[PDB]
């Protein structure tokens, strides 16, 4: 089973920023402007963050930003929170006719 | 032999209504394709009983009734009257074998 | 009110080839789209498949595909799929969700996922 | 093989004995569908070179598509119908909701397939082109990428192939708005007619003389547009059943036949008003009076029963005697005294009258033959080119043997000058109780006086 | 609109010979023309179909061109050859005129009076 790359676990202070990142194939993350970035809390259902790159849903706060870079996407937190240790995934639709996934990247606050 | 099959081992007193059925593939009846029932009373030629199950021919009674839905034909005769003993059948336009007629069924009264 | 409620699942024997469906209310829903997503305890998310309106163009993941198969009825509106030859790996909880405004059939078009569910828990054991 | 024809001189006229009818009696639908793609925006940043004619060709696309989105001489005792009546009716069935949706469901991957309908109607599907698998698979991963560039130009030509075809559609729905003959071979290719001719409910036979003949029944086949909704549009075929198949059809020909009376304007003559096809299917014959109906393709006629005559099995006994007790035999009399000639399949003839030059020439002995007076009639292997009045007409050169009866001059067995010329619609027994009854005015006027 | 034909006869398997069928029809150009055969014990079966002028000759899968099928228009009169003769062949022959279908179909209506044709031994 092919997914993306992510770390397994992240760990910020509160108030500060990660650059979380996902890396793949030229058919892949790479390019064609389908980077996704989704947050999940444990038991509880998977929520649009960040979607076509860069572009945020209804509902959302603005310190998310993401972005991508040759073969790799990223997401950016300003002014990190107690409630964001949460598992994270990076979506785009691969060549082959087909939505692939990341491994979950655990975001975690001290 | 053939593609229309009926079961000839049927027979009944007279006064009462008997029902035939002949049954095809794909490629007969089912394809489209109208179902002529005749007779083979011994001695004089057969004869057309009722032909494309609805209209019938010039000196017939009611008692034949013809009809068909999908791969699967059949004629009943209300009130069967004594002198009905003959060979009875069905017709249709198979595209392989092209005029293909069924066994036939003995019908007598009691 | 937009909401996805989900029927089926639990402890499934080895093997045992079943139907799941999805349960919507509240909207439209032959205007846009549905489809189905797992996840699993212990590891992260996995695709599984997609539908568009009516009953065309079904999607299937590339690990996945032959195992199942996808359909939707306009009545009822719930999304039913099937599932076959059932593995030790199977055992994760199933999303259906939302997707997709306009009258496409282009995935790339179809990978938002406005609204979510619950998920059915599916164990299979002896 | 063995045409012919029989020119009688009592009557001048030409009955061309032996051919097969091929008569159509019944309409066939089918539903033909092409599935297509709605197109977002193209998403391309900057212009590029290669991708010029990929962009053009789906803009191109687009506006067909929203086009097609936006586009929804016994003829007086002929009679008039709707000849688009069956498709338009299985168009009016698609209208109803949710039916096209089974049509889309069910041809999924099967290239032809039979669905059943709300009214009971079950005639057959059938896909002409997968414009899904195409689009889905072979363009747009390519032309969505990020700042787009296509691999190359060869990867669009046989989008061409797949696109160019829909184009025709949409300037042929165009121009003739919704129904369209003949068909063209961009709604159905020679192949997928032979494929589709096998799959109508006919006899083999009929299969065998469609294969033989796919041009004419293209010619005569209909098309019908339906509904467009779902993305998913479609036409409905109305292409010919044929009932009869192979019975005897003959053309009649007629031609003046006029006294050469040397006063000018006082030559009444009564000439036979039966133009056209009679073929006999079953008991009676079915007269055609417009030829152009008809076809004629290597033995082969090819007509619509829907303008026909079911007329009774007695016209050849009319046909062989003119005055026989048993057919009105409409006949139009006048005083006209016109050149005029006509050609039959094996022969010519000419009933060029008065001061006429008359001439039948080859191109082998110069002139051969000049008609002085009377209808006359040449053979097709007798002659080449015949010359009347003051225009040239040539003769039929396929294979056949015609024969010449000695008949009569019908119009010295009446009164030389009684007949009325102006009348349009007149039998034999109309005219001869016409003649009775002016001749029992005339002697109730010598009686009187 | 009744029909007579012979051509019936006890004759050795392989050779050929010639069925006649003479319908004295008074328009005979015109209706469809089949014959079919009844072997006793098993059922009747179609033979073999000929359409007017005789441009659309068809047979039945059991006789690939082991029966020649023919008629005369102006000598209103049918033939049938039997090239080979197999001990199948044995059967009670009938021709029969059909009218045209609705649709295209030979209604099989009124019949000849049958002749039964030979073949054992």
């Amino acid at each position: 089973q092919s997914a993306l790359t992510q770390p397994a676990s992240v760990s910020g202070s509160p108030g500060q920023s990660i650059t979380l990142s996902c890396t793949g194939t030229s058919s892949d993350i790479g390019d064609y402007d389908y980077v996704s970035w989704y947050q999940k809390y444990p038991d509880t259902a998977p929520k649009l963050v960040i979607y076509d790159v860069s572009e945020r849903p209804s509902g959302v706060s603005t310190r998310f930003s993401g972005s991508k870079s040759g073969n790799t996407a990223s997401l950016t937190i300003s002014g990190l929170q107690p409630e964001d240790e949460a598992d994270y995934y990076c979506n785009s639709y691969s060549s082959t006719n087909t939505l692939k996934f990341g491994g979950g990247t655990k975001l975690t606050v001290l | 032999q053939s593609v229309l099959t009926q079961p000839p081992s049927v027979s009944g007193a007279p006064g009462q209504r008997v029902t035939i059925s002949c049954t095809g593939s794909s490629s007969n009846i089912g394809a489209g394709f109208d179902v002529h029932w005749y007779q083979h009373l011994p001695g004089k030629a057969p004869k057309v009983i009722i032909y494309e199950n609805s209209h019938r021919p010039s000196g017939v009674p009611d008692r034949f009734f013809g009809s068909k839905s999908g791969t699967s034909a059949s004629l009943s005769i209300s009130g069967l009257q004594p002198e009905d003993e003959a060979d009875y059948y069905c017709q249709s336009y198979d595209r392989g074998l092209d005029w293909v007629f069924g066994g036939g069924t003995k019908l007598t009264v009691l | 009110q937009v909401q996805l409620v989900e029927s089926g699942g639990g402890v499934v024997q080895p093997g045992t080839s079943l139907t799941l469906s999805c349960a919507a209310s509240g909207f439209t829903f032959r205007t846009y789209a549905f489809h189905w997503v797992r996840q699993a305890p212990g590891k992260g998310l996995e695709w599984l498949a997609l539908v568009t309106y009516d009953g065309t163009t079904q999607y299937y993941a590339d690990s996945v595909k032959g195992r199942l198969t996808i359909y939707r009825d306009n009545s009822k509106n719930t999304l039913f799929l099937h599932l076959n030859s059932l593995r030790r790996d199977d055992t994760a909880i199933y999303f259906c969700a939302r997707g997709g405004e306009g009258s496409f059939s282009w995935l790339g078009y179809l990978q938002y996922m406005d609204v979510w569910g619950q998920g059915t828990t599916v164990t299979v054991s002896s | 093989q063995n045409i012919t024809e029989e020119f009688y001189q009592s009557t001048c006229s030409a009955v061309s004995k032996g051919y097969l009818s091929a008569l159509r009696t019944g309409w066939y639908t089918s539903v033909i569908t092409i599935e297509l793609s709605n197109i977002k925006e193209n998403k391309c940043n900057g212009t590029d070179a290669k991708v010029k004619l990929i962009k053009q060709e789906l803009d191109k696309y687009k506006n067909a598509v929203t086009e097609l989105q936006l586009l929804m001489f016994l003829g007086f005792l002929l009679g008039v119908g709707s000849a688009i009546a069956s498709g338009v009716a299985v168009c009016k069935v698609l209208h109803l909701e949710g039916e096209v949706n089974k049509i889309k469901s069910a041809l999924l991957s099967t290239n032809k397939a039979v669905v059943s309908l709300s009214n009971g109607v079950s005639v057959l599907t059938f896909k002409v082109l997968d414009l899904k698998n195409y689009i889905d698979k072979q363009l747009l991963p390519i032309l969505n990428k990020q700042s787009c560039s296509i691999s190359n130009i060869e990867t669009v030509i046989e989008f061409q192939q797949k696109n160019n075809r829909l184009l025709e559609i949409t300037r042929e729905f165009s121009v003739n708005a919704g129904v369209t003959t003949p068909v063209s071979t961009y709604m159905l290719t020679n192949s997928e007619l032979l494929s589709l001719i096998n799959d109508m409910p006919i006899t083999n036979d009929q299969k065998k003389l469609m294969s033989n003949n796919v041009q004419i029944v293209r010619q005569q086949s209909y098309s019908i547009m339906c509904i467009i909704k779902e993305e998913v549009l479609a036409y409905v075929v109305q292409l010919p059943l044929y009932g009869v198949i192979d019975t005897p059809c003959w053309k009649l020909h007629t031609s003046p036949l006029c006294t050469t009376n040397t006063k000018e304007g006082s030559n009444i003559c009564l000439t036979r008003t039966d133009r056209g096809w009679y073929c006999d299917n079953a008991g009676s014959v079915s007269f055609f009076p417009q030829a152009e109906t008809c076809k004629v393709q290597s033995n082969r006629v090819f007509c619509d029963t829907m303008n026909s005559l079911t007329l009774p099995s007695e016209v050849n006994l009319c046909n062989v005697d003119i005055f026989n007790p048993k057919y009105d035999c409409k006949i139009m009399t006048s005083k006209t005294d016109v050149s005029s000639s006509v050609i039959t399949s094996l022969g010519a003839i000419v009933s060029c009258y008065g001061k006429t030059k008359c001439t039948a020439s080859n191109k082998n002995r110069g002139i051969i033959k000049t008609f002085s007076n009377g209808c006359d009639y040449v053979s097709n292997k007798g002659v080449d080119t015949v010359s009347v009045g003051n225009t040239l007409y040539y003769v039929n050169k396929q294979e056949g043997k015609s024969l010449y009866v000695k008949g009569e001059p019908i119009i010295n067995f009446y009164d030389p000058l009684v007949f009325p010329s102006d009348e349009f619609d007149a039998s034999i027994s109309q005219v001869n109780e016409k003649i009775n009854q002016s001749l029992a005015f005339i002697r109730k006027s010598d009686e009187l006086l | 609109v009744q029909l007579v034909e012979s051509g019936g006869g006890l004759v050795k398997p392989g050779e050929s010979l010639r069925l006649s069928c003479a319908v004295s029809g008074s328009m005979f150009s015109s209706y469809v023309m089949h014959w079919v055969r009844q072997a006793p014990g098993k059922g009747l079966d179609w033979v073999s179909s000929i359409t007017g002028g005789g441009n659309y000759i068809s047979y039945a899968d059991s006789v690939k061109g082991r029966f020649i099928i023919s008629r005369d228009n102006g000598r209103n009169s049918l033939s049938l050859q039997m090239s080979s003769l197999r001990v199948d062949d044995t059967a009670v022959y009938y021709c029969v005129r059909g009218l045209s279908g609705v649709m295209g179909v030979t209604w099989f209506d009124s019949w000849g009076q049958g002749t039964l044709v030979t073949v054992s031994s």
